[PDB]
């Protein structure tokens, strides 16, 4: 039995004596303050385990349970959204009639006349509108109660308590040992056949057995006082038999092979269900049923202590070719090593992933009367790109750090990461190329349509009645999707998705989803996206490539992952590292997922968002402004920013006044990094050196000496109010353009 | 023939070293090992001597550091002149210039507190600065 | 860009496109007389200020032009 | 009187304003049945919308052409309920914080652990201290008539001072 | 002046320029900076000590 | 090249020499100080301008001192 | 096997052997352009290279020039790659004067005063020949 169970008991005592000596874990801080940099120093090494201890056993135990503790901390969260939804929310009023009602599950105490916040949502209930699609979520889930919602907080208080005992006992009490850690064929059969798969098959249980006939009572106008409790479909199989005539089967046909029989409730339909404009709940049922047989069947794969199985180490050492040396050997090594190289994979994953839901929860609503909820479809997608693109850039940093840190020459000798490094400068330079050539054509596009349109020479611009760009392998793809049902994909009824092609489904009078005509200003749009995520992943991978050394600093990895610079020497060496890297590397990303959500907000309310006639005409929110107007830089700056900035300019005196101060806030604070940005430290201490004089004439001197940022965290400041204000301010925007409506 | 096993990058000297000053450094390898070259990932050490090539005094200096608070091994650092001309560099008495070495002669030494230095004004339109 | 990123990360960005230039057949020919290297820190922050100032004076005097002549006002 | 602004107290415009602030909270609450949590809400905002105004109209402030109050900073007597009162206050306050503030400093300051001592407060004489400062500006005015208020020259500078 | 002495700074480029430090060590074997002294402030770089000439400290 | 400057201040205790990637620095003997050894740059034309030998000094105000001059290939930091 | 090795056989030059850079078939393409062809004098390169990027030059203003809806967008095209040729020639002119100061190979004042005569004249050529193909097709 080589996979075991290891721990070791008692690991660490329980006191509050370290809770008294600040700084305890880093040996240079836990000499107390000199200086206030102290202090910033102690905020910023408080996670950096694998800079307090050389044992890595040391730095798996904490990692453990400092995952236990934010575990605990989303519960916590989970809880209060629940309890928030259950007391003080209109949610009843919702579930009677979702259209006209406006989620809300906040309430503002009226105390300096804030009480204007508190919205005319409707229910008899007043409120700050919520954006967070918790409404459609708990419908999809059959609630239909608040006590279910209460009793739904009341658990998630619970397993926030569990998560941080857990965090206790597993380090102070039974912490394991480094070798129960490095099991990755244990860990990923565990995480794949019981966490993914039988999660999948759990849920897939509650939704054939809940929700799918609360749903579908509820579809038929059944109001929710006389649809009966979940557990009545769980006792008394004839009263599911009357929606589903399949139950009265039951499992027999499950057994004997004859699936088919499950047809009624087990579809393949696709599409979106008419009445509430969201996915058939059938079909989600076979989606996760499908999904944990897969999970299951995937998490039989690594061998953990017979025989069968496979070992990732012969997998990756077995995969070499001609042009790679020694292929994937070491790799194995790298990865059940270094929590680093680990991090920087997963929040790449992480990142990725989340972008890849937002794009298809807009797409293919999977939530009923979210399609129709233009401020949660909104708010979802901006939210998830936001995560998604904050997930890659630090996978960047920390695939950095792994490099600086726990890269070991010896153990990676001419295998991938060796000829990587070695080819670094090609890789660089063609990606340069690559970015400057994407650059180039995309915005000259632009600026070259914009000054056709001043000169007046509007047959001489790249728009559809000019020089037409059209997307033509974009729309051969949308034709396929389209005719994918019944021929490529026969048992399926419907297209994945409306966008690709079809009937325009509209819920209540409104355009819950389309299809999407691509056209020219849509082949410039994702060309820009294109360049800018090239140039992002131009400037991480060069911050990556580069951490150890250069050609400036052939010793750089000596330096460390962060630092401010090597001097003034050869010209400058200013941000010379690979934290600067990813500091720019954040800029970077900022302005591409900028683009990415003004795209999406544009197109949405000009091309797919709307109202219908009872005769079927189409009214959008801009008229579709979007095909003559978003070729030009002047356009974007006209049709989208002067025009859709009116509701937060305008909404002072409104419930959605909030979003105005917010948005002039996030104005201020963006405004307020740039002293950081463009600022050095040697300004600010000497500034700070007349300040302390003035204080020391009063006999006013701290002991903790007033210190001026570091060079690092001066940039770190400035990044983080940067970021901060234009998040803001895109957030009060975006909110308050679809809240008035 | 004494160059450490390496498969090449991207990373050596260009152009310059051709037709400008290219740097050598020599040292000698009790056993085989692996270590970082200041351009490409690794490489490995012949026992013996290993003689290896690049482009920049600091790239060569660097390496002798890896080499001495790693491997504990004494190097010599030399540069040669396309017109065939080398001159030894590193070592350039046989002793660190962190050891003290009798015979060596002050340079670029002021007997007297930084704060001392002539006023700008006082060195002015003359081709000098304070310090000078 | 000139007042936010600084010179390193450029420095070592024209180290690859040197390498770039001069590993390519039809333009090894043609080789440059100064060798190329990135701006000065000082001479960066002179840049970037004087795009700033540029930009800011132009963009405002376009506004207080084009409005005041577009509405009489 | 002052700078043209009649009193509030006969202002249409102030008047104008108030109307118009009932009356769309009477609008917005036109839409709730009486006795509703929400109609509640609104009726005691509508009530403390005119509690506001009637204040104002009897403090004594002046309007302007637009409506709205306006303060008078010139230290005139009649109006330093505007802004001396409460400058006063403030300048009370604040003093007495930093007074407080810089005792603890030279309190704290005679030890080895002087630094230790700020990032960990000694909470028993820090609210010893706090008590104290109710008397800042007698003991302010002491101090610098005995010579313990400002540090003699002898203290750090540059090298040009 | 002596070992433990009290003795205020005159070193005009000194970060501790007017601050009062402890005498560490005196060398009787000559040099130009004999006077090893210690002040409580530490200065940008972290050190809080620094040799100097007996001309440049008034004694106390 | 840049100019590089030792000043009497000097204490002897090499770390200038230590940190400098360019071996600029060297220790020279001398009577001025207890350790008998001060600080020289003998070859400046090597120097960077990195300043590391500045960073690396114990004495209040940087008995090494660095004023950056004309530039040149090997001061540049050029591989090129 | 291995099919990425050190340039030239020597490990420490920034370049590798990859089957791009040192391969049968890009070794005698490169080989046979006139830029590096063998016994050619710099007149003939020269004029091997204005043929050919006069000819290729014509198109883009041709079809794409503010003209090119007019009937004489061709003349139009032919006379903005004729102005264009005479910026480069006057580009390899200074390039020539300022590089190579203090008939043979290339890099020489006199070798690279015939490249660029040759180029110009090339040029001009195959512009003309572009215009002359184009006027009838
Ligand atoms: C986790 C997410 C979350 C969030 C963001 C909120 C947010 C909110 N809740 Mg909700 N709530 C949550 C979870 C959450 N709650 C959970 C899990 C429960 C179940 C118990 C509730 C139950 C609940 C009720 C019953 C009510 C709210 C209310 C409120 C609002 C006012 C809270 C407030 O300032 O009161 C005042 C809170 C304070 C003044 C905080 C106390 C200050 C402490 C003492 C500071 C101590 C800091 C300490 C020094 C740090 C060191 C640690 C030390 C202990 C050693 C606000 C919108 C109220 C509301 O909306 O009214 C209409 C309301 O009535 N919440
Ligand atoms: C973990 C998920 C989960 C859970 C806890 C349950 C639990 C249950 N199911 Mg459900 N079921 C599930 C997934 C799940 N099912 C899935 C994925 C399908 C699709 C194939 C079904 C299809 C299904 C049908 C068609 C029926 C049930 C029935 C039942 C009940 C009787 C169980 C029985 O006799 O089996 C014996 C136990 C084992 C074999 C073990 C029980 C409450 C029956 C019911 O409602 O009667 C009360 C019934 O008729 N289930
Ligand atoms: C076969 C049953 C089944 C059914 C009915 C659905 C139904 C659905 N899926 Mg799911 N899905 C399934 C299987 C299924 N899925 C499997 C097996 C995968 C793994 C790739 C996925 C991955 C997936 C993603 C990533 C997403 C969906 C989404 C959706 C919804 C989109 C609307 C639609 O018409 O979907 C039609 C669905 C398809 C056309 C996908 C079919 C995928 C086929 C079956 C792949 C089979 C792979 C094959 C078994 C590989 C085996 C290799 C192994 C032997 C080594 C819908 C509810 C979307 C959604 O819910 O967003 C809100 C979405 O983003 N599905
Ligand atoms: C799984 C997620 C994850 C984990 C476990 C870590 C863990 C770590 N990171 Mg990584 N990182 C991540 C995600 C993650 N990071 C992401 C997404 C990014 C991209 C931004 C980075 C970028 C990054 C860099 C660039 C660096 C690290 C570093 C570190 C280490 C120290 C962190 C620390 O001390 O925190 C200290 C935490 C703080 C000081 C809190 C600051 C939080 C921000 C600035 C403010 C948040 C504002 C809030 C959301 C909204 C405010 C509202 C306003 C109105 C008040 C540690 C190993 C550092 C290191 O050296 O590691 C070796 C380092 O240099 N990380
Ligand atoms: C809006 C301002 C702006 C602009 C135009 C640029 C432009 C550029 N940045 Mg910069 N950057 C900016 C702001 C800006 N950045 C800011 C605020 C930051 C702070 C975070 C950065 C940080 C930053 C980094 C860190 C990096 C860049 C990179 C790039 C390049 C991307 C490749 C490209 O598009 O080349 C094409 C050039 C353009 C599209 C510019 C417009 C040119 C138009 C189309 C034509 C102009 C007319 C023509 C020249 C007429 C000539 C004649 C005339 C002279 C008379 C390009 C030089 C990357 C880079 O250089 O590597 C590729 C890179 O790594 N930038
Ligand atoms: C009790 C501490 C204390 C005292 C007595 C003073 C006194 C003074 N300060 Mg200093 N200051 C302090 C703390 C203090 N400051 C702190 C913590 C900061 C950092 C934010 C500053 C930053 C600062 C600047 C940048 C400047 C002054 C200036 C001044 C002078 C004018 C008043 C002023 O502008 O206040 C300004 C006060 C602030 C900007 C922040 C004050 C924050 C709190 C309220 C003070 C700390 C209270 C603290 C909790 C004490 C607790 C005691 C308790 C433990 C018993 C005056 C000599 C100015 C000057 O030089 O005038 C000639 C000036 O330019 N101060
Ligand atoms: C400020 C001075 C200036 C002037 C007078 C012009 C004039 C012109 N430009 Mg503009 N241009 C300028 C600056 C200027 N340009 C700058 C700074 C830029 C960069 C932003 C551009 C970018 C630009 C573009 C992108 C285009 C033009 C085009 C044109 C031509 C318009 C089409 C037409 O009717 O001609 C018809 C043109 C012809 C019949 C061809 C004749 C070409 C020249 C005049 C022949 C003689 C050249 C001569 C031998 C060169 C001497 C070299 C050296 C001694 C200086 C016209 C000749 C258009 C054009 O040329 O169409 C193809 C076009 O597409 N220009
Ligand atoms: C997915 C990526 C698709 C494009 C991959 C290109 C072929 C890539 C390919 O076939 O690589 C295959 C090639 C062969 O390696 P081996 O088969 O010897 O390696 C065995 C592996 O198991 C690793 O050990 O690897 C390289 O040469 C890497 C450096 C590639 C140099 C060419 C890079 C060109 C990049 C730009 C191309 C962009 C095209 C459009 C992208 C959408
Ligand atoms: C939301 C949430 C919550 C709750 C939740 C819940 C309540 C859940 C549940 C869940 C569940 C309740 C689950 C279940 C599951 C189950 C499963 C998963 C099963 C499985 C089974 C199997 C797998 C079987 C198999 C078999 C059989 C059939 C017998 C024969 C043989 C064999 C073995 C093959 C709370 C409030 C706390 C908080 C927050 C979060
Ligand atoms: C295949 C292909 C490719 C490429 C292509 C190319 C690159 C082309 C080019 C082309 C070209 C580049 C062409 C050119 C041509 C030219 C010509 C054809 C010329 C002619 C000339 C002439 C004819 C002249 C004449 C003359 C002179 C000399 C002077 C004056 C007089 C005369 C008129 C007599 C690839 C593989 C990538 C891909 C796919 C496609
Ligand atoms: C303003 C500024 C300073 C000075 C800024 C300082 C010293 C920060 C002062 C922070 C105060 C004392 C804390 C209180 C701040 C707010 C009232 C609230 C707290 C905010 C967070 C710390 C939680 C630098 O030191 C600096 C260094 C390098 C580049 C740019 C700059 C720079 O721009
Ligand atoms: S300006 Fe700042 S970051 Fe740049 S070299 Fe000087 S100290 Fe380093
Ligand atoms: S670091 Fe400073 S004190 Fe030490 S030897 Fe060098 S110059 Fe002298």
């Amino acid at each position: 039995t080589k996979v075991k169970i290891l721990v070791e008991r008692d690991a660490t005592a329980t006191s509050f004596e370290k809770w008294a000596k600040p700084g305890h874990f880093s040996r240079t801080l836990a000499k107390g303050p000199k200086t206030t940099t102290w202090i910033w120093n102690l905020h910023a090494d408080a996670h950096d385990f694998d800079s307090q201890t050389n044992s890595l056993e040391d730095v798996s135990r904490k990692i453990f349970s400092a995952h236990f503790g934010q575990l605990a901390v989303i519960f916590l969260w989970l809880s209060g959204m629940h309890f928030h939804g259950a007391y003080f929310s209109n949610y009843l009023a919702w579930l009677n009639n979702p259209t006209s009602i406006k989620p809300s599950a906040q309430v503002v105490w009226p105390i300096v006349g804030q009480e204007i916040l508190n919205a005319d949502v409707g229910g008899n209930f007043q409120g700050v509108q919520i954006t967070s699609g918790f409404f459609q979520l708990w419908r999809a889930e059959g609630i239909t109660s608040e006590i279910q919602l209460y009793w739904t907080a009341i658990g998630a208080l619970v397993m926030s308590g569990l998560m941080l005992f857990a965090g206790w006992f597993h380090y102070h009490k039974a912490a394991p040992k480094l070798e129960w850690f490095q099991n990755a064929e244990s860990m990923l059969n565990h995480h794949l056949s019981i966490l993914l798969g039988l999660g999948c098959l759990s849920w897939a249980g509650h939704q054939i057995h809940v929700a799918l006939p609360i749903n579908k009572l509820l579809d038929a106008g059944v109001a929710p006082q006389e649809i009966p409790l979940p557990h009545e479909f769980l006792v008394n199989r004839d009263l599911i038999a009357q929606l589903y005539p399949s139950f009265s089967k039951g499992l027999v046909p499950f057994f004997s092979g004859n699936w088919s029989e499950y047809s009624d409730f087990l579809t393949f339909k696709g599409g979106v269900n008419p009445v509430t404009g969201g996915l058939w709940l059938t079909d989600t049922a076979h989606h996760h049923l499908a999904l944990a047989v897969l999970f299951i069947f995937a998490g039989h794969m690594y061998r953990t202590n017979w025989g069968i199985g496979h070992s990732m180490k012969e997998m990756l050492e077995a995969h070499k070719g001609p042009f790679t040396g020694e292929g994937h050997a070491g790799l194995y090594e790298i990865l059940t090593t270094s929590w680093h190289a680990q991090l920087a994979i997963n929040l790449a994953m992480i990142g990725s992933l989340s972008i890849i839901v937002a794009h298809h929860m807009y797409a293919m609503p999977p939530y009923p009367y979210i399609a129709t909820d233009y401020a949660t479809q909104l708010s979802l997608f901006t939210h998830h790109v936001w995560i998604g693109g904050f997930c890659i850039v630090g996978g960047a940093a920390h695939g950095a750090i792994f490099m600086v840190r726990d890269y070991n020459p010896a153990k990676n000798y001419n295998n991938l990461l060796d000829r990587v490094i070695r080819h670094r400068d090609s890789i660089i330079s063609h990606l340069n190329w690559v970015s400057i050539f994407l650059g180039f054509h995309s915005f000259g596009l632009y600026i070259h349509n914009d000054t056709m349109r001043a000169l007046g020479r509007s047959q001489d611009m790249f728009s559809d009645t000019a020089i037409q760009l059209q997307p033509i392998f974009a729309q051969w793809i949308q034709n396929l999707h389209l005719l994918a049902p019944g021929n490529t994909a026969p048992n399926a009824l419907t297209t994945a998705s409306y966008v690709f092609g079809g009937d325009v489904v509209s819920v209540g009078s409104k355009i819950a989803i389309m299809p999407i005509k691509l056209g020219t200003a849509d082949f410039m749009v994702h060309h820009i996206h294109a360049f800018t995520i090239h140039v992002t992943a131009l400037i991480l991978l060069k911050g990556v490539l580069y951490a150890r050394s250069s050609k400036l600093i052939p010793d750089k990895a000596n330096l460390g992952f962060r630092f401010p610079c090597d001097g003034p020497g050869r010209g400058g060496t200013c941000q010379v590292s690979a934290w600067d890297h990813v500091f720019l590397g954040l800029f970077w990303m900022y302005n591409s997922l900028s683009i990415v959500l003004f795209h999406f907000s544009w197109k949405m309310q000009s091309d797919v968002w709307g109202s219908v006639t009872p005769t079927g005409a189409v009214s959008h929110i801009t008229g579709g402004n979007f095909a003559q107007s978003a070729i030009t830089i002047n356009g974007w700056l006209r049709d989208f920013l002067w025009s859709q900035a009116s509701q937060v300019i305008q909404s002072y005196g409104s419930a959605l006044s909030a979003y105005g101060l917010i948005f002039l806030g996030a104005h201020f604070i963006w405004a307020f990094s740039l002293m950081f940005l463009f600022s050095g430290r040697g300004y600010w201490q000497e500034l700070i050196e007349s300040i302390v004089w003035a204080h020391n004439k009063i006999k006013v001197a701290p002991a903790i000496q007033p210190r001026a940022l570091s060079i690092t965290q001066g940039r770190a400041v400035g990044l983080a109010h940067y970021l901060l204000g234009g998040i803001g301010t895109t957030w009060a925007f975006f909110l308050a353009r679809i809240i008035s409506v | 023939p004494y160059s450490p096993i390496f498969g090449g990058s991207t990373g050596g000297w260009l152009r310059a070293a051709e037709v400008e000053e290219k740097y050598a450094i020599t040292w000698t390898s009790p056993k085989e090992q692996i270590f970082e070259m200041p351009t490409g990932g690794a490489a490995v050490m012949l026992i013996g001597e290993n003689l290896l090539y690049l482009a920049r005094k600091e790239q060569c200096l660097a390496l002798g550091t890896q080499l001495k608070s790693f491997k504990i091994s004494d190097y010599k650092i030399y540069r040669i002149f396309p017109s065939g001309e080398v001159q030894f560099l590193h070592p350039k008495d046989g002793v660190f210039p962190e050891k003290v070495n009798p015979g060596r002669l002050p340079v670029g030494n002021r007997s007297f507190s930084i704060g001392k230095n002539p006023n700008p004004v006082s060195v002015k339109f003359s081709g000098q600065g304070t310090y000078e | 860009m000139f007042l936010i990123s600084w010179r390193g990360y450029w420095q070592e960005l024209i180290e690859t496109l040197v390498w770039a230039h001069e590993r390519t057949p039809l333009a090894n020919l043609i080789s440059w007389k100064d060798k190329p290297v990135a701006l000065s820190i000082v001479q960066a922050r002179l840049v970037g200020l004087a795009h700033f100032t540029v930009g800011y004076i132009l963009t405002y005097a376009a506004f207080v032009i084009a409005s005041t002549a577009g509405k009489f006002g | 009187d002052v700078a043209g602004l009649i009193p509030c107290n006969e202002s249409p415009v102030f008047t104008k304003r108030l109307n118009a602030s009932v009356v769309k909270l009477e609008n917005r609450v036109k839409k709730y049945e009486a006795g509703s949590p929400p109609a509640l809400a609104l009726e005691q905002q509508i009530e403390r919308t005119k509690q506001r105004f009637d204040r104002y109209s009897k403090s004594g402030l002046l309007c302007g052409k637009d409506g709205l109050p306006h303060l008078i900073t010139d230290g005139r007597w009649s109006h330093s309920i505007e802004f001396v009162i409460p400058g006063l206050m403030f300048l009370y306050i604040t003093g007495w914080i930093g007074w407080v503030g810089r005792k603890y400093i030279r309190t704290v300051g005679g030890d080895t652990n002087a630094t230790e001592k700020e990032i960990i407060i000694d909470v028993p004489l820090a609210l010893k201290i706090m008590s104290t400062g109710f008397i800042w500006p007698i003991s302010a005015w002491q101090e610098y008539i005995s010579g313990t208020l400002l540090a003699d020259v002898s203290e750090i500078t540059v090298s040009p001072r | 002046m002596d070992k433990g002495s009290k003795v205020r700074n005159l070193r005009k480029e000194s970060y501790w320029f007017n601050e009062i430090g402890t005498v560490v060590t005196i060398d009787k074997s000559g040099i130009k900076y004999p006077a090893l002294v210690r002040f409580t402030k530490v200065n940008y770089s972290g050190t809080n000590s620094t040799n100097f000439s007996l001309d440049e400290l008034q004694e106390v | 090249s840049h100019a590089v400057k030792i000043y009497d201040t000097c204490i002897g205790c090499t770390q200038c020499v230590r940190a400098c990637p360019t071996d600029v620095l060297e220790m020279v003997p001398w009577d001025g100080c207890k350790a008998g050894q001060i600080a020289s740059a003998p070859r400046t034309e090597d120097c960077v301008g990195c300043k590391r030998c500045e960073s690396a000094c114990p004495t209040d105000f940087l008995s090494v001192r660095v004023y950056l001059g004309g530039e040149t290939t090997r001061s540049m930091g050029l591989a090129y | 096997a291995n099919f990425i090795k050190p340039y030239n056989n020597d490990p420490f030059v920034g370049h590798l052997s990859t089957p791009v850079t040192t391969s049968a078939a890009t070794k005698a393409f490169l080989g046979n352009l006139p830029a590096y062809r063998a016994g050619l004098s710099p007149l003939l390169r020269g004029l091997e290279v204005g043929m050919a990027h006069g000819y290729l030059l014509v198109g883009p203003f041709d079809k794409l020039g503010p003209l090119r809806n007019s009937e004489i967008a061709l003349l139009s095209g032919f006379l903005s790659a004729v102005g264009l040729i005479t910026i480069l020639t006057l580009c390899l002119t200074i390039y020539g004067k300022v590089s190579f100061q203090e008939n043979k190979d290339l890099l020489t004042e006199d070798g690279w005063s015939q490249f660029t005569s040759g180029f110009l004249v090339g040029a001009f050529g195959g512009a003309g020949f572009a215009y002359l193909t184009l006027l009838n097709l």
